[PDB]
RNA sequence: GACUGCCAUGGCGUUGACGGGAGCGGGGGAUUAGGGUUCGAUUCCGGAGAGGGAGCCUGAGAAAUAGCUACCACUUCUACGGAGGGCAGCAGGCGCGCAAAUUGCCCAAUGUCGAAAAAAUACGAUGAGGCAGCGAAAAGAAAUAGAGCCGACCGUGCCCUAGUGCAUGGUUGUUUUCAAUGGGGGAUACUCAAACCCAUCCAAUAUCGAGUAACAAUUGGAGGACAAGUCUGGUGCCAGCACCCGCGGUAAUUCCAGCUCCAAAAGCGUAUAUUAAUGCUGUUGCUGUUAAAGGGUUCGUAGUUGAACUGUGGGCCACGUA
RNA sequence: CUUCUUCACGCGAAAGCUUGGAGGUUACAGUCUCAGGGGGGAGUACGUUCGCAAGAGUGAAACUUAAAGAAAUUGACGGA
């Protein structure tokens, strides 16, 4: 194979990322509580429907609002 | 040397991210407010298996035994239980069937349907912190399926505070009266 | 076990105490109260048995092997 | 084409077998290759020793440096080159550590850009490389 | 294992059961006593109670009251258990299955046994051997294997052998048609396959199984005064049974 | 011919002998619509075996392995004359290696063997077995709860322009809360060979125990395949990512972190193998003009394959009847 | 022997495909037979057997790799 290189910069990105914080927030419902929960999340609440199946909206995260 | 017949039973369901597959399943799961896809798998299995049996059975050269035997058996319990029907008696629906038919006969759900409880969920939880008699035990296992006369039976654990001539330190949480008597106690 | 609260048994009734004395083993009998079986000691002297088939007479009680 | 029948069963057997032999896959399987050159016997996991930490930067066009290691597999005494996922992790390697190796499905080809590397480090000294890197783990007792 | 399935043993335990003994009524076509002490009459339940039978010997069998639980019981044996004085005979009911079948003391005072072999004895002596453990000296001068023979049991006394053939009330004891009963329709010689046996059951439904497994028991239903298993061996429509069952 | 002694000259093999290859071999096991693949250590049987290696005595019975005998290889002990060992039992140890639990209880049941409960003195014996211990391979079932009030929300119906509103519904929340309520542990009567794994929830008519970071959620993804970011922040062909397609040289969709999301879930990652997908080895059901493949050419025993024909019914009647 | 007009659906990915084509076949099945079964490594190896002698015959794995191929199509181009 062609394959080329030489150790000179390892660790870098993880190390120069600031390790920020995985921010906390509520413990979820689990098991039945969760599945019941999940359902509502995935479907239906406070709502109407035009026609489309889904999208998540973790787009947006470079949002507009 | 020597044995035991234990074994391992049930089968999971093939190949994931199929939007519809996920969707359909879920919706059903949504009706019942569930606790695992495993419960589905379970149903699929069973469903399947009888459905399998169905696949076999009909083709059997007519005038031959099994069809008679098993047909009657399947018919009578399922039908019996409040699953199959009298008109689902030419085994043609048996070929058919629906998963909901089954879910519907999860005894919990039948209950909620029966009225009792405010949902199938409300129904799970009730039964589960020990409530409403039919059998030897309330239904400790709401996991269960129906069987047509349990249908009637469905009522209190008279046993439970919920049908007691007295109550208990729980739910109602008499306890407080114990706390009263010990704490409040003059 | 779990299966709560619950109280279904099975029961038995004896003709005689003799019949009992013969039908019931002593730990059971004890469960009533009426005698004990042989001395246990997790094969303590099971060891004599490990000695005995080859060996004649003598021995003379408490004769003994691995246990030093 | 293929016409033969009825009483020609032999033929059938023979040729198919003959062609099964031919068959590449059938052959691999049948032929027992693993055990041979191939240093893992087939088999699940194996213990070796860190000889040294090595680099790799991608084939073309892919570039940068991800890095593998010279190991000496112990039970069979076999030299191999193995992968480590993430950033850093070199520091878990230590030196001539007696390392716990796993493979890669990959038909014994290799995993990612990197050619030939058919194995990955899974633990050095029992440690769960993985875990540490993640960090469900604390450093070896050495 | 080698559990013998028509001994109706089961599930957990019994690697061996208590193994039977060498001594008439062969391993596979026995139905040895032990199983009876514990598993049939049921009073005695443990091995401990069996053990107890024996350490206080007790149990009793026609002929010899018999000491051996491992000793096969098999077709027609007569048990009396004097504590309560209860008698049973060994015999299949339909659907092939063996019962301990309570029998009249007086009926329980004879039995019938097929001849397996017919011999000389040393001196224009003849002696016959039965398919169940008798050697008997000076029998009928012309008896033969496959003819059964009535025995006193109380006494040592043959009451009969019956000059056999076709068309005679048979209990089929094995092959497929274990517990089937059928008068002999016939046996064709099938030499060295042995005769094969055309059987017709109480329905008058006819059926075949090989001639070897055929216990003549009489003419006109039972010649024998022996117990006749309910139904008397056709084998039929299970289905209906299920149906029947459910009232 | 087991074997001698004599004699004949055989015997086997291309449906393949001989040799050489690979594992004990079955039940079965495993997976394929179907057709099929693959396993079968091990709990089914049957067999096999037993320190290595041979050999024997005895007994009804073994080459008999917690018998001998000698040899090989290894080992103990010795005041070192000599003497002497053999867990592929079981637990234990080490060892090896990727790699696998206890020097636990008990001797009930089961078997099993033995003598065969004066049990008149209760009373064989059992690392088989059975009980636990060990034991996230596996199969069974499951936990974070209910409800209301307010907030608030969206979603309809209409007022109304819509809207407030009202009405018509569904749904959020630090609010709010009374209200749900097992875990979980305990009167325990109540087990168990023993020891043990729950407890009626009575009686101070059991005390006790949930709304929380609690009394707890994982794991792995987010270009695509394959569910799921439009990008917050990092990062900068680096770090590193990437099953395979590929990200990445900076305003990257896949890299770094964050957040959000997703997927499955108390399981999930992984490995290796194996099964299908594969009629992608094909009997069913491939191919072979240019994509693999029909020889330069012919004969030709082997091989296969091989046509017809004398198999058949007939007659009659009845009527009905299309 | 056609050529091949011309016709056949058919068959085919097409290109193309006659006498009785590559037709009448996954609606998969006249016989017999050879061959073939990713690609590369190698048709090679002291592998082996004919053969005077070339070399034929017979014939690999290691190692390697993500394609390789095919026809058409359009485009581009040509010291056409």
């Amino acid at each position: 194979g062609k394959v080329h290189g030489s150790l000179a910069r390892a660790g870098k990105v993880k190390n120069q990322t600031p390790k920020v914080s995985k921010q906390e927030k509520k413990k979820q419902p689990r098991g039945r509580a969760f599945k019941r929960l999940k359902y509502t999340q995935r479907y239906l609440a406070k709502t109407l429907k035009a026609g489309e199946k889904l999208r998540m909206n973790k787009q947006p995260p470079g949002k507009a609002g | 040397r020597n044995y035991n017949n234990f074994n391992r039973v049930w089968k999971a369901p093939r190949r994931p991210f199929e939007k519809e597959r996920l969707d359909r399943e879920m919706k059903l799961c949504g009706q019942y407010g569930l606790r695992c896809k495993r419960e589905i798998w379970r149903v699929n299995m069973t469903l399947s298996k009888m459905r399998r049996t169905a696949r076999l059975l009909l083709t059997l050269p007519e005038n031959h035994p099994r069809r008679l035997l098993e047909g009657s058996a399947i018919m009578r319990r399922c039908h019996g239980y409040g699953f199959l029907d009298e008109d689902k008696d030419k085994l043609d629906y048996v070929l058919s069937l629906t998963v909901p038919d089954i879910l519907e006969r999860r005894l919990q759900t039948v209950v909620f349907k029966h009225g009792l409880a405010k949902s199938v969920h409300h129904s799970r939880v009730l039964i589960q912190q020990r409530h409403i008699a039919v059998a030897k035990q309330i239904v400790t296992i709401p996991s269960f399926i129906v069987r047509v006369s349990s249908e009637h039976h469905i009522a209190f654990a008279d046993a439970s505070p919920f049908g007691n001539g007295r109550p208990g330190r729980v739910k109602r949480v008499k306890r407080n009266a114990a706390k009263k008597g010990s704490g409040g106690g003059d | 076990k779990f299966g709560g609260g619950k109280t279904t048994g099975f029961g038995l009734i004896y003709d005689d105490l003799a019949a009992m004395k013969r039908i019931e083993p002593n730990y059971r009998k004890a469960r009533l109260g009426m005698g004990k079986k042989k001395l246990p000691a997790r094969k303590s002297v099971k060891e004599r048995r490990n000695r005995n088939k080859k060996i004649r007479g003598k021995a003379k009680g408490k004769m003994q092997t691995k246990k030093k | 084409t293929k016409t033969n029948g009825q009483h020609a069963a032999r033929k059938l057997v023979r040729l198919r077998r003959k062609n099964r032999w031919a068959d590449k896959g059938w052959k691999k399987s049948h032929t027992f290759v693993a055990q041979k050159a191939n240093p893992f016997g087939g088999s699940s996991h194996a213990k070796g020793i860190v000889l040294e930490k090595i680099g790799v930067g991608a084939k073309q066009p892919n570039s940068a440096i991800r890095k593998c290691v010279r190991v000496q597999l112990i039970k069979n005494d076999k030299k191999i080159i193995a992968f480590v996922p993430n950033d850093g992790c070199l520091h878990f390697i230590e030196e001539n550590d007696e390392v716990l190796v796993s493979g890669f499905g990959r038909s014994g080809h290799a995993v990612g850009d990197i050619p030939g590397v058919r194995f990955k480090i899974v633990k050095v000294s029992s440690v769960g490389l993985y875990a540490l890197y993640r960090q469900k783990k604390e450093k070896p007792r050495n | 294992l080698y559990a013998p399935k028509d001994w109706m043993l089961s599930k957990l335990t019994g690697v061996f059961a208590p193994r039977p003994r060498a001594g008439p009524h062969k391993l596979r076509e026995c139905l040895s006593l032990l199983i009876i002490i514990r598993n049939r009459l049921k009073y005695a339940l443990n091995a401990l109670e069996a053990q107890m039978i024996l350490r206080q010997g007790l149990v009793c069998v026609d002929g010899k009251p018999r000491k051996d639980g491992k000793y096969p019981a098999g077709f027609m044996d007569v048990v009396e258990i004097p504590k309560t004085g209860d008698r049973f005979r060994i015999l299949y009911d339909v659907k092939g299955r063996f019962a301990l079948v309570r029998v009249s003391e007086a009926e329980s005072s004879i039995k019938m046994m097929k001849v397996v072999n017919v011999y000389t004895g040393t001196g224009r002596i003849p002696v016959a051997v039965t398919h169940d453990g008798h050697r008997i000296r000076y029998p009928d001068p012309r008896t033969s294997r496959g003819d059964t023979l009535v025995y006193d049991v109380k006494e040592k006394k043959v009451l009969d052998l019956i000059k056999i053939g076709n068309g005679k009330v048979v209990m089929v004891t094995g092959g497929a048609n274990r517990g089937r009963i059928g008068e002999i329709v016939s046996i064709e010689r099938h030499p060295g396959a042995f005769d094969i046996a055309r059987l017709k059951d109480a329905s008058g439904h006819e059926f075949a199984t090989r001639a070897t497994n055929i216990f003549v028991i009489g003419k006109d239903m039972s010649s024998v005064p022996v117990t006749l298993p309910k139904q008397q061996g056709l084998r039929i429509n299970v289905i209906q049974e299920r149906e029947e069952k459910l009232i």
